[PDB]
RNA sequence: UGCCUGGCGGCCGUAGCGCGGUGGUCCCACCUGACCCCAUGCCGAACUCAGAAGUGAAACGCCGUAGCGCCGAUGGUAGUGUGGGGUCUCCCCAUGCGAGAGUAGGGAACUGCCAGGCAU
RNA sequence: GCUCAACGGAUAAAAGGUACUCCGGGGAUAACAGGCUGAUACCGCCCAAGAGUUCAUAUCGACGGCGGUGUUUGGCACCU
RNA sequence: UCCUCCUAAAGAGUAACGGAGGAGCACGAAGGUUGGCUAAUCCUGGUCGGACAUCAGGAGGUUAGUGCAAUGGCAUAAGCC
RNA sequence: GUGAAGAGGGAAACAACCCAGACCGCCAGCUAAGGUCCCAAAGUCAUGGUUAAGUGGGAAACGAUGUGGGAAGGCCCAGAC
């Protein structure tokens, strides 16, 4: 029901604590980890914040 | 008389204005009168040649956008700080 | 070798500022602002201390607002 | 000048009653007339009012700007306030001295039943 | 040598010199010497370039100086360790951004102003250019 | 309901100044007098009282007026959060936010409660 | 009732010398040398007011500017 | 040791043998309250009287004042009787 | 943020830079930065330009008919240079 695929494509080692908390909010754990989340503006805001290191699929 | 050809800007802001000045253009705006302000973009080398005359900043100019001539006057121009180039021009509808 | 200085001093930081911001529910007596002067002013249900400290006389939410002809900044407590 | 200094002289106690939430009696004094009105604690509407410009008060009098007129005004505004159920107010002198016609008015309102 | 007569304070932080300039257009005179590069000048560099264009015009015409050295520059003496207070004020500079008009000139022809401002820019560390007045 | 005026507010310069005009039935103001209430570090100037002959001169109110003050877009520019890059004292690219100053222009306030007067 | 002001105040009450010296430790910290840097120094260069009978550039070169070396005086304290 | 500003990066806080200044008190009224008042400076005229006392008017509108350093405040005055 | 307390791959070598966080095993596969003539794994790939300096593969003021591209200009078959 309006759900999208989010895939972590880069590492989170040297990243900010806020970006690591954003990946925790998305539930991404490792690279290539594809997760399936609903499509809200809050989700789109986390994807906006880490768009450099994720890949949103649809 | 100076006849200048223009196109309506599809997008605005810093990235667009930088990208026009990359591609040898520069934005301008026509305002004044009862009509809404119109965000145009110009070729730089033509207008840089045309503006060297004081006739440019005195006479009434014709701007063609979508084949629709608009008689204006040069209200204000923003120049590059140390290069002979133009950033932005204000046109007041005469 | 040689020299000296005359500019070594400074005082301790008094920790002023706004302790409770707007829309922030407080108890009666809670310090809202510590300040030197009346940079802010006391509005409804808000008292001004000896050192121009703004405290809440009642319970409720903090309301910042600009009133008066001089455009001075008033702090009031909305009821809650 | 005199009007402005009277307002400056009054605007401290007016703001004090403004933050006290006090229903407030406002006196205004002229050489010919004297005015009174009871104002809600919001300061935007009145409750009762009396003056020497009213016919029902001025026609019983010799001159509108003496102490006997001021006492008749404070009596009438007190009897209207108690008719409307307003009992406890706070007297705003409005930059005048508590003296003469103002004092005779407030003493008349105290005697007629207001409590201030 | 230009220098403030009074100052509220004797010393100043080193600061930075980023941003574009404001005195861009030729305001007063007809011809101008505009800075293109970035940096700091001094009262010596200013007065040497002023002498070189005053002599190049044979005191004909009028020369404005748009800049003024108001920033004090400290130095520590030789064989002094890095502590023990801020160094002593040695000279005065003016922070120069790109676009700042440094000098103006009129009463002379254009080619004479070109060769005068060229003799002046040869006394300056930063890269300059020649500009003229403009309507609007 | 209309007009005018007074009081108390709301709002806090699109509300303030300036310039010109205008108002006196009422209101207001000045104004007359003061042994008294009361007052002057002298003075009825002020404060206050008793009044109402005169005048709207001043003040005040109203109307007009863009000399200002004020307000003020659109676009652009500066800056900057994140990511990346370069020739790395400083800048650029993608993206998001986006001024200030200035311009066009606006603009000679708006509104509530009560009371009185004249009209209706 | 304490200029306990060395101001969270070692005691009511305390200055110095050691090239006659000694122990524990430190390259956490100095002197030598090395290192980084290159202010200074040295060597170049740019503009050219003038001097050079005239003539800036035969030789010099004011006012100012840009570099190089690591070579002096120094800075730091990374090795010992 | 203590106070004020900057450094301090628009909450707080934030170092250096960093940049600049002060404090180790005073007051029985210089406190409280009620009532009232509103400056600096300049211009003109005016006995001694003068750049500058005091007096009268006008501009200005706090550029003054705050027991003392600086900052923040202050006209409802926290300033002055 | 990393190292410290963190190995692996790259930057020739190079704690702190770039990519990326090692439970163990496999003579399996895909990729990151960075790379693909040989040392030394992978393009002597394709298409269109530039450079002649081994620039690349170390440096400024300044100097110069080096060379490529663009926009404009003033003389010119009444004959330009
Ligand atoms: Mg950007
Ligand atoms: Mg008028
Ligand atoms: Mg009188
Ligand atoms: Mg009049
Ligand atoms: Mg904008
Ligand atoms: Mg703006
Ligand atoms: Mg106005
Ligand atoms: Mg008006
Ligand atoms: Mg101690
Ligand atoms: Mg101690
Ligand atoms: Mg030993
Ligand atoms: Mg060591
Ligand atoms: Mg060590
Ligand atoms: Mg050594
Ligand atoms: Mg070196
Ligand atoms: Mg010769
Ligand atoms: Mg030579
Ligand atoms: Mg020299
Ligand atoms: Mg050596
Ligand atoms: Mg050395
Ligand atoms: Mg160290
Ligand atoms: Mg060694
Ligand atoms: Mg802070
Ligand atoms: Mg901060
Ligand atoms: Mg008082
Ligand atoms: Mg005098
Ligand atoms: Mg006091
Ligand atoms: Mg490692
Ligand atoms: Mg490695
Ligand atoms: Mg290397
Ligand atoms: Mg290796
Ligand atoms: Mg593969
Ligand atoms: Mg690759
Ligand atoms: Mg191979
Ligand atoms: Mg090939």
């Amino acid at each position: 029901a309006k759900t999208i695929k989010i895939t972590q494509t880069r590492s989170a080692i040297g990243r900010l604590p806020k970006h690591k908390a954003t990946l925790l909010g998305l539930g991404l754990r490792r690279i290539g980890h594809t997760v399936e989340r609903e499509d809200t503006p809050a989700i789109r805001g986390m994807i906006n914040a880490v768009s450099f290191m994720v890949k949103v699929e649809e | 008389m100076f006849t200048i050809n223009a196109e309506v800007r599809k997008e605005q802001g810093k990235g667009a204005s930088r990208r026009l000045r990359a591609a040898n253009k520069f934005p301008a705006i026509i305002y004044g009168g009862k009509e809404a302000p119109l965000a145009i973009e110009l070729d730089h080398d033509k207008v840089m040649n045309m503006q060297a005359k004081a006739e440019f900043y005195s006479e009434v100019l014709t701007i063609v956008v979508d084949g629709k001539e608009i008689k204006v006057k040069a209200q204000d121009v923003q120049r590059h700080p140390y290069k002979p180039k133009l950033q932005h021009i204000d046109f007041v509808r005469a | 070798a040689g020299g000296s200085t005359r500019n070594g001093r400074d005082s301790e930081a008094k920790r002023l500022g706004v302790k409770r911001f707007g829309g922030e529910s407080v108890l009666a007596g809670s310090i809202i602002v510590r300040q030197r002067g009346t940079k802010f002013h006391a509005g409804a249900n808000v008292g001004c201390g000896r050192d121009h400290t703004l405290f809440a006389k009642a319970d409720g939410k903090v309301k910042f607002e600009v009133k008066g002809p001089k455009n001075r900044k008033f702090i009031s407590i909305e009821a809650e | 000048d005199k009007k402005s200094a009277r307002i400056r002289r009054a605007t401290r106690a007016r703001r004090k009653l403004q933050e006290l939430g006090a229903t407030r009696l406002v006196v205004h004094r002229t050489p010919r007339h004297i005015y009174a009105q009871v104002i809600a604690p919001n300061g935007s509407e009145v409750l009762v009012a009396a003056s020497t410009v009213e016919k029902a008060i001025a026609e019983q009098l010799k001159y509108t700007g003496n102490k006997d007129a001021a006492a008749a005004v404070g009596k009438a505004v007190a009897e209207r306030a108690l008719e409307k159920g307003i009992k406890d107010v706070s007297f705003d002198r409005s930059g005048f001295q508590y003296h003469g016609r103002v004092q005779a008015l407030a003493d008349a309102a105290r005697e007629a039943g207001l409590q201030f | 040598m230009l220098q403030p007569k009074r100052t509220k304070f004797r010393k100043m932080h080193k600061g930075r010199n980023r941003g574009l300039a404001q005195g861009t257009d030729v305001s007063f005179g007809s011809f101008g010497l505009k800075a293109v590069g970035r940096g700091r000048l001094t009262a010596r560099q200013i007065e040497a370039a002023r002498r070189a264009m005053t002599r190049a015009v044979k005191r004909q015409g009028k020369i404005w100086i748009r800049v003024f050295p108001d920033k004090p520059i400290t130095e520590k003496p030789l064989a002094v360790r890095m502590g023990k207070g801020k160094g002593n004020v040695e000279y005065w500079v003016a922070l120069i951004q790109p676009g700042k008009v440094l000098y103006e000139m009129d009463g002379v022809p254009e080619e004479l102003a070109r060769e005068a401002f060229k003799l002046a820019a040869a006394k300056l560390p930063i890269k300059t250019t020649f500009v003229t007045k403009t309507v609007m």
